[PDB]
């Protein structure tokens, strides 16, 4: 299993007496035990790509091969685990070397086999049963959050000629024993597959089920949908921290992986100190939400396969939960540093560059990334269901949305939730630039809102038209200064003010406004859409002759209702109940209405 | 240890440009350092940048004129370069070999590390927190340098972007609120400058905490490349081994980038974008990313790189690819310098993004956030009304404009004028801030806090 | 037209970027003194100079915005485009030269 | 004014003065190792052993079909059992038949403290193994030992990592 | 400048005591190591 | 001692020109002499680098330049400087080089500026509008650098002590004209404080009648430094003293202004627009000292009338 090193031309190694190679097969270069992979090969010769430095590599070197391309190991531990972008365990080989640096060469394995794990089978199956791809014959008890279900292998099937006891066995035992045409296969918990292939999937669904993120603003105007694709700019000033926190802490999904491509060191250890330190209520108890996350950490100076790859180890990751039916939300934290290192590995084999320098398949390889996303229905007889969701954020250089990868993504996601600088600065959170930002899952969502919600769809519609004339009277209100202008116009702006205000702003670091259920911020939006409607009503109706209603005779008429509107994002959700919240909402219904009539 | 006999090579296969091919090596290595011994008994050091069989391939340091091949002898260490390092060599003046050049003796090595180094494994590295302050108020009261970040300053030819790292080097320092030390390093430096940072050093008692560096222009192009790398490995040993704090200045990455396009050329790799490699990205990130805090260790490396921006073009490759990895930027302005004043800052399209960690209480002083933001509002407020005044007049302001302008005017020749002997400390820079904004009434402070202008705006 | 018509080069990045600066920075001046010539007339309501005045810095200060920049940003564009064009043929040019090097070399074994 | 800028210079002048009186106490020992190495080839059978192990590791590390040892002359009747003993050894190890050939025209200078220097058949690659070579080869690579152990550990030094 | 003179001159005779405490362990290390030979073939010599 | 090497001379020769004319100034150097050395071109020395880069079949970097364009320069205007030379007379003499880069355009991106530009202490760029204005010397003022300040402060102080005060007004000066032309051509002077217009006014004195001259004029063949300082101390102290003038009677009853300046002592201009003229050597040092001096008394009499 062992060839030679021929050669060494800076990170590119060759070798010799490597017949037996397949390409983009794994090679281990050294006595230090390199991680490259093969990519030209040319009779008993093959050229290596190294990852790492090469320095110290000698001609005669040898060099062991390892049939597996690059994959990702698959099994229990691999939740609250930080890894390299070829999964490699950072918290492992910190702790284990005692060491500040990642080793050259250093050899960890992904999941540690030290550890015995409590597994129990599926209690279903017996020895001489039929087993297909995709079947789970037993859950692992990681934690009190997510239960690791173990899955036949894909491309695995037959019969079932041992089963393990109920007891504690750790990931280097054997659980289960398969026969197919009198081949046994003996299988533990973990389970290889290659990162850049697909995990078969029975069916792909439509996403009809609502992401169910804490904020007001993202939700109600710009909806997502499990196994929907986005993207998030990535600035300084812009606040993603708002959307990484409250999707990773209040989500609906059951698996966060957080996946950095090729970060600032500074930033990296940012988002590694942070979410440690994140915590939701789940049963009554506060739970920390590194036992339902896992996380892959790339830095800028990472070897660039790493960067490249590590897009493709976070999905590959995403996928094996989607397999058990869970719904999993990835983030990527910075698709463009990703790119960045796809670039910089096309120039590094001298391929002929395309757009801005970027190679010609840029947008193959966007569009084959974002297509693994989505709804499926899963293999195995189980019959269960999940999701992957991709919130991907986008930083091109200088900000523009020229630069191809910027301009791929937006025309692949399907929601953009473009956030903006300039309301940072205003002090306004979350972010949202509104104008830009656009969402297309919403007729895809409305057989869920009409069954549920009923009067969401019309609410959304009128407060997008509310927001949009406010900006169109922008012009007007200029020049005039609100004095030649319709008392139905100045119910637009000043009522548009109270929507950003009071609803799209959202305040995170309260304890009330810490998550806004969904059927509070339809109640907030409707109660200010309703008032609306009255406000233009009572205007419109009386605006002909002799007795007529104006913006300022309905502030100076009814300011405790503007006071009361403005006061519905202060019903905490954790000391006032459903019931008593729509209770209050409906008590303003009826104050606004019989405000309204006491004008007529 | 190795103790293995080395071997001295005779067989030359030809020699072509910086490169010499040798034959019939055995097991040779790549990276591997080599010496040379010319007819005339001079000797050349080399290292080996590709191996094919026997056909080992090796890139002189000095020019490779006078070699032969027939005569020329090549000895090989075994070894790739590895630097010797020490607390000792703080203090000391080396070329970009590792060599010293100060007429003292060789380093005498606590341990030997690959200048290439390592990555730091981002699991271990804490966020940055307190400030070094730099003595220069322009970036201590304005965009402070946490301890642990990398803000690269950016400058265009014909500007004092080296008498203000000079500077930084004699003023630079702990807040106090004996173990601070600064690596400098210059790539690719002409005679006269060289003289102005070694005798500046010397001459203003700084060089006991100074490692100096110095890869003059006139010097081999290759190790203009481990330049950067020898003053990363001290730093690393100093900063994580020896526990302190150590601040490490790259002077002129615009030069490093072009002897590393040249040794792309010597590998005939084609060019990438702009001529430059298609790894400058990563090869940019390899040295600047060896900085920062790590957990358990009291110790910590900041970087300042400084580099000139080709045709004034913040685009070109070098300021774009640098600032696309690094956290703000100091940015060195033109209009400043012709207008005489010292430092050139401008503090408009500067920014620290870590200044939010490296200020406030328990590190400098509690207002020291809210008069950095509104100094920087009344400046831009200023430049604004300047502008105007151009187009109205001084009889068209109202008294708050004029009250800008007078900002303006005060600003510049107080606050940021300075001087290079001058050592403001980031105390006395805030109080020259207050007293520029007294010239405000309380009710236009509008981005500082009541409770800040109670305790702080009198007196 | 669409463009100011000038060949693509290093040396016309340079002047369209300079010439761009210089518009927006003449955009600005023009719209503080349209600013400044508003106020003084709404305070007022030689009136009418006033009404020419703003009509003729506005009308100049919107085809800034409308002619002259949008042409200035098109020619700059399309500047970049071409040069990066020119860029990959010396690319191709070069990595032949490269593999013609490593071919004649194969023969001479 | 003056003063302190002249203060810097003596610091930093005394500075180095005190490193170089440190480099000439390291110069010292090895001179004087140097001395003591002398002292040992000046014996017979403890020298016979280092010119056994000596000519081994040439061989080993030369690997050449044919090899010459050039040795002082004096020790030729030394180096003579070195190589007999040498080949069987070499070819045991190795199972590759080398021509090992002593050179009786010329020698090493008479200077060289001892040891050999082994050359291929065409004269084009040498092995630096004569005795000073080798002493020079490993008191640099274990001399981070010998600072610790004439002046003492680095007392700032808190992780050797 | 005589107290700068007079504390070099303290740290050079320092040095010089600390040095022969153990001039001659050091120097016995020295000499054994480069006289224990250990020869060995290259380890990729494969035959 | 020329070395004449023409553009149709075999490329080789052209890059060796160079290095053969540098090594001819080291001798001298070494002599205790001080050398001087002028370049015609070393775009031509970088054209025969890319010839001969191609010819050999070498990677090339940028533009088609070698990609050790930059360390050959580098070699060449290192090779430079006062130097303690060797041998027992403790001689010290000195190399000054003055290079020369053919600008194929005002972008430095050009691979030769910008490797000269990293190298050299000291670059006096040409302007191309200055020279189609047919202002001779044609220099930019505003993109050229000397990096030797703070190395001549010390002998500016110790001899004239008036040159380093008069050299940071006159920069101050000529960079506030450029600022303030930029708006002018805009605005047209409707608006300019009293002292913005005597800066305009003062730097177009400076820009015609000191920065410009006819080299080809027994007056301008070449000005000795005693009347270049004499020249630009008397129209500062102009500026200064029409400065306060203005500023000191502002906001009263007698404001003084430009307009009314020039109308009141309007021969000072005129002289200090022929202190060119005054001719060295045709006349006496002593005396073109005294008849500046002459000018600055008048000068300060004529404020003082005025005020």
């Amino acid at each position: 299993t062992f060839g030679y090193v021929h050669g060494v031309s800076g990170p590119v190694v060759t070798a010799c007496d490597m017949a037996g190679a397949a390409m983009y097969e794994l090679v281990r270069v050294g006595h230090s035990e390199l991680v490259g992979e093969i990519i030209r090969l040319e009779g008993d010769m093959a050229t290596i790509q190294v990852y790492e430095e090469t320095s110290g590599v000698s001609v005669g070197d040898p060099v062991l091969r390892t049939g597996k391309p690059l994959s990702v190991e698959l099994g229990p531990g691999i939740m609250g685990a930080i890894f390299d972008g070829i999964q490699r365990p950072l918290s492992d080989i910190s702790s284990q070397t005692q060491s500040i640096y990642i080793p050259r060469g250093v050899n960890v394995s992904a999941l540690s086999r030290d550890i015995k794990w409590e597994f129990i089978p599926s209690k279903n199956l017996r020895v001489g049963s039929h087993i297909t791809g995709g079947d789970i014959y037993g859950i692992v008890n990681e934690n009190s959050l997510i239960k690791h279900k173990i899955m036949l292998p894909p491309r695995s099937r037959g019969s079932v000629t041992y089963i393990a006891p109920p007891g504690n066995y750790d990931a280097s035992d054997v659980v289960l024993e398969l026969e197919f045409e009198g081949v046994k296969e003996k299988l533990s918990m973990v389970q290889v597959w290659p990162v850049r292939q697909v995990r078969p999937v029975t069916e792909k669904l439509p996403a009809n089920h609502p992401l169910l993120t804490g904020q007001r603003v993202l939700d109600a105007l710009f909806p997502c949908v499990q196994g929907g694709t986005t993207a998030i700019p990535g600035a300084f000033g812009c606040g993603k921290t708002v959307i990484s926190q409250s999707l990773s802490k209040y989500s609906n999904s059951d698996v966060i992986i957080y996946v950095g491509c090729g970060e600032r060191g500074n930033e990296m250890s940012e988002v590694l100190r942070d979410f440690p330190e994140l915590t939701m209520e789940v049963d009554g108890k506060v739970e920390s939400i590194m036992k339902r996350t896992a996380l892959v950490a790339n830095t800028s100076n990472m070897p660039v396969a790493a960067r490249e790859a590590s897009i493709y180890t976070g999905i590959t990751l995403s996928e094996y939960f989607r397999d058990m039916g869970y719904h999993v939300s990835m983030m990527a934290d910075s698709t463009s540093r990703w790119a960045e290192a796809l670039r910089e590995i096309s120039g590094r084999l001298a391929e002929m560059p395309a757009d801005s320098g970027y190679p010609a398949y840029l947008g193959a390889r966007l569009a084959s990334f974002y297509e693994r996303a989505g709804r499926v229905k899963c293999l195995g007889n189980p019959e269960r269901e999940g999701s992957v969701s991709i919130v991907g954020a986008v930083s091109p250089p200088g900000g523009d949305f020229s630069d191809p990868v910027t301009s791929a993504t937006l025309g692949i996601v399907q929601v953009f939730w473009g956030l903006d600088k300039k309301l940072a600065q205003r002090k306004h959170f979350p972010s949202v630039n509104w104008l830009i930002s656009y969402s297309k899952y919403m007729r895809a969502l409305d057989e869920y809102y009409d069954k549920h919600f009923t009067e969401f769809v019309p609410l959304r519609t009128k407060a997008k038209e509310i927001l949009q004339e406010e900006e169109d009277l922008a012009e007007i209100v200029q020049l005039v200064g609100k004095a030649s202008l319709a008392e139905t116009d100045k119910i637009t702006l000043e009522v548009a003010k109270l929507i950003k205000d009071d609803f799209l702003q959202q305040n995170g670091y309260t304890p009330y406004d810490r998550f806004c259920p969904f059927y509070k911020t339809v109640g907030m939006l409707s109660n200010m859409i309703s008032f609306y409607d009255m406000a233009r009503r009572a205007v419109e109706t009386t605006a002909q002759s002799d007795n007529k209603i104006t913006w300022s005779i309905i502030r100076e008429h009814m300011g405790e209702i503007l006071y009361k509107l403005s006061s519905m994002k202060f019903k905490d959700p954790v000391k006032d109940g459903e019931a008593k919240i729509k209770a209050d909402y409906a008590q303003l219904l009826e104050d606004m209405q019989n405000a309204f009539r006491s004008l007529e | 240890y190795l103790s293995q006999p080395r071997l001295t090579y005779k067989t030359v296969s030809g020699v072509n440009g910086p490169l010499v091919i040798l034959d019939h090596v055995k097991f040779p290595r790549y990276a591997e350092i080599v010496h040379l011994t010319l007819p005339d008994g001079t000797k050349r050091s080399g290292q080996v940048l590709e191996v094919s069989g026997s056909k080992a391939v090796v890139q002189v340091f000095e020019g490779t004129s006078g070699i032969d091949a027939k005569k020329t002898s090549c000895e090989f260490t075994g070894d790739i370069l590895r630097t010797p390092v020490s607390e000792d060599m703080l203090g000391r003046v080396f070329n970009g070999s590792g060599k010293p050049i100060d007429r003292g003796p060789v380093v005498l090595a606590e341990d030997f590390l690959d200048i290439m180094g390592q990555p730091i494994n981002p699991q271990c590295r804490i966020y940055p927190e307190e400030m070094i302050q730099t003595g220069i108020s322009a970036i201590d009261g304005m965009n402070s340098i946490a301890r642990g970040q990398k803000i690269p300053i950016f400058s265009a030819a014909g500007l004092p972007h080296n008498e203000i790292a000079a500077q930084i080097c004699r003023q630079a320092g702990l807040v106090k609120k004996e173990n601070f030390a600064i690596v400098f390093a210059a790539m690719g430096v002409n005679m006269e400058t060289a003289r102005f940072f070694k005798s500046d050093f010397e001459e203003n008692g700084s060089m006991d905490n100074v490692c100096l560096f110095l890869n003059l222009a006139n010097d081999p192009t290759i190790e203009r490349i481990i330049t950067p790398r020898l003053a990363l490995t001290t730093a690393e040993f100093l900063a994580y081994q020896c526990e302190k704090h150590v601040l490490v200045i790259l002077t002129d990455m615009s030069s490093y980038a072009e002897a590393l396009r040249e040794v792309s050329a010597a590998r005939e790799e084609v060019p990438g974008r702009r001529g430059f490699p298609g790894y400058m990205y990563t090869d940019l990130a390899t040295i600047y990313e060896r900085a920062g805090r790590v957990e358990g260790r009291n110790g910590s490396i900041t970087q300042i790189p400084i580099l000139t921006m080709p045709n004034d073009d913040i685009t070109h490759p070098i300021p774009d690819l640098t600032g696309y990895i690094t956290e703000g930027q100091i940015y060195v302005d033109r209009q400043l310098h012709n207008r005489q004043i010292y430092p050139p800052i401008n503090v408009l399209p500067s920014l620290s993004r870590l200044m939010k960690s490296a200020i406030g209480e328990g590190m400098t002083r509690k207002d020291h956030a809210d008069v950095s933001n509104q100094l920087y509002a009344c400046y831009a407020i200023g430049k604004d009304v300047q502008a105007m005044k151009a187009v109205v007049g001084e009889e068209a302001l109202t008294s708050d404009d004029l009250l800008y302008l007078e900002f303006l005017q005060k600003f510049e020749k107080n606050f940021i004028t300075q001087g290079p002997y001058e050592n403001r400390t980031v105390y006395e820079t805030l109080d020259i801030g207050w007293q520029l904004l007294r010239i405000f009434p309380k009710e236009m402070l509008k981005r500082i806090p009541q409770s800040t202008l109670s305790e702080f705006y009198p007196r | 037209k669409d463009r100011i018509e000038i060949f693509p080069s290093r040396m016309a990045q340079t002047i369209m970027k300079a010439r761009l600066k210089g518009a927006q920075t003449g955009r600005n001046l023009l719209k503080k003194k349209s600013d400044a010539l508003t106020l003084r007339f709404r305070q007022i309501l030689s009136f009418v100079t006033l009404d020419e005045a703003i009509k003729i810095t506005n009308r100049r200060v919107n085809a800034i915005e409308h002619v002259i920049i949008p042409r200035i940003e098109r020619t700059l564009a399309y500047i970049i485009t071409e040069l990066d064009e020119r860029e990959r043929e010396e690319f191709y040019r070069l990595k032949k030269i490269q593999e013609k090097k490593k071919i004649i070399k194969e023969k001479s074994e | 004014q003056q003063k302190k800028i002249q203060m810097s210079n003596l610091m930093n002048q005394a500075r180095l003065k005190v490193l170089r009186a440190r480099d000439d106490l390291i110069t010292d020992l090895l001179n004087e190792a140097k001395q003591r190495l002398s002292k040992v080839v000046k014996d017979t059978t403890r020298y016979q052993v280092l010119l056994d192990g000596l000519v081994l590791q040439g061989l080993y590390q030369l690997l050449e079909p044919r090899m010459i040892v050039r040795c002082r002359k004096q020790d030729f009747p030394l180096v003579k059992a070195a190589v007999q003993k040498a080949i069987p050894m070499y070819k045991i190890a190795t199972k590759k038949d080398v021509d090992v050939q002593i050179d009786l025209e010329a020698y090493l200078p008479e200077d060289i403290a001892g040891g050999v220097e082994i050359y291929n058949g065409d004269r084009k690659i040498k092995v630096s193994n004569t005795l000073e070579s080798r002493l020079d080869l490993i008191a640099q690579q274990m001399m981070p030992e010998v600072r610790g152990a004439l002046f003492g550990a680095n007392a700032n030094r808190k992780f050797l990592d | 400048s005589a107290e700068v003179e007079q504390a070099t001159r303290r740290q050079v005779q320092g040095m010089q005591s600390s040095q022969q405490r153990n001039r001659e362990r050091v120097l016995t290390q020295l000499l054994g190591m480069v006289c224990d030979v250990r020869p060995q073939v290259h380890p990729n010599y494969r035959i």
